[PDB]
């Protein structure tokens, strides 16, 4: 399970997700700022929960 | 292009699973109409190539039919004298022979070229 | 300065801090026919670090 | 024909053999050259154009662009209003790409009906 889609989720395969974990760390070097590392403590504690 | 209508129409599906608004089903259609239409008007386009192309080679033989009619009548008027002007009966034979041949070649060409018009 | 094929002002909140340019025509090479889009230029005042 | 043809060219060759004539060169040349023109004339005679594609269907063709341009208009205007009205995110992607899609497709019709006109 990789997206979402009206009326459903939606699923991929390995390329997929190799290709969604490398852009995510690509839009993470481009646009760093104090507010995504904040928000990413936070959100990881209420994920654990 | 033609790319984008397939991935346009694959989100467009996914309204409709999802809710209702009937103009999902009126503008789904109309899609696939100009789809088809403009696939159709393709090729069509594409054979005025062949056309004007075709018609260029239908310049050329309206050409050489000029220069072979003025061909054979000159031989004629030739071959004519000759025979006028010799004396030995294998010379006439050829010669009859020659301007039968003519005669009928002349007229084949005349109505071919009638035709072709 | 920036070139691109994308028409502003069919959604121009994105870009604010750009002033925007036509600068040509490009003929758009395909199987069948001749496009012949617009070409514009993106320009920006920036200074980095 | 053809066995004339080859029947008089042999005779004409004979006859060149005993006596040469300036005339007698020319006609010789003139009749290979007029068989040759012959035998390519057969050639195409048995093959003609075809003229079975050069009246497909044209009739109608002529008249859909003006239908296809009342529902031009009609769509482009339907899909701004309804992307200035929504809301989700998912409808507006699709909205914005369907626009570019019609904006290309409407100019790329256009030029070709003026081309081919």
């Amino acid at each position: 399970p990789i997206g979402e889609s009206p009326k459903g989720v939606e699923d991929g395969s390995i390329g997929k997700v190799c290709r969604t974990l490398l852009a995510k760390s690509v839009f993470n070097s481009l646009y760093a700022s104090p507010q995504l590392e904040g928000f990413s403590a936070e959100s990881r504690k209420l994920l654990l929960v | 292009t033609v790319s984008s209508f397939q991935d346009i129409l694959l989100r467009m599906s996914k309204m409709q699973l999802g809710s209702s608004s009937e103009d999902l089903n009126g503008m789904i259609t109309q899609f696939e109409s100009l789809k088809l239409y403009r696939d159709s008007l393709g090729e069509a386009v594409m054979r005025m190539g062949d056309l004007h192309s075709l018609q260029n080679r239908n310049g050329k033989w309206r050409e050489q039919l000029g220069q072979k009619f003025e061909e054979i009548r000159w031989l004629i008027e030739e071959v004519r004298h000759r025979l006028k002007t010799t004396e030995n009966s294998f010379e006439q034979i050829t010669f009859m022979q020659a301007l039968q041949l003519l005669f009928e070649v002349e007229q084949e060409i005349r109505t071919f070229s009638f035709q072709l018009i | 300065m920036e070139f691109s094929l994308t028409d502003p002002r069919l959604e121009p909140h994105k870009w604010e801090k750009y002033c925007v340019l036509e600068i040509g025509d490009m003929l758009l090479r395909s199987a069948i026919g001749q496009m012949s889009r617009p070409m514009f230029l993106y320009v920006r005042t920036n200074g980095t670090s």
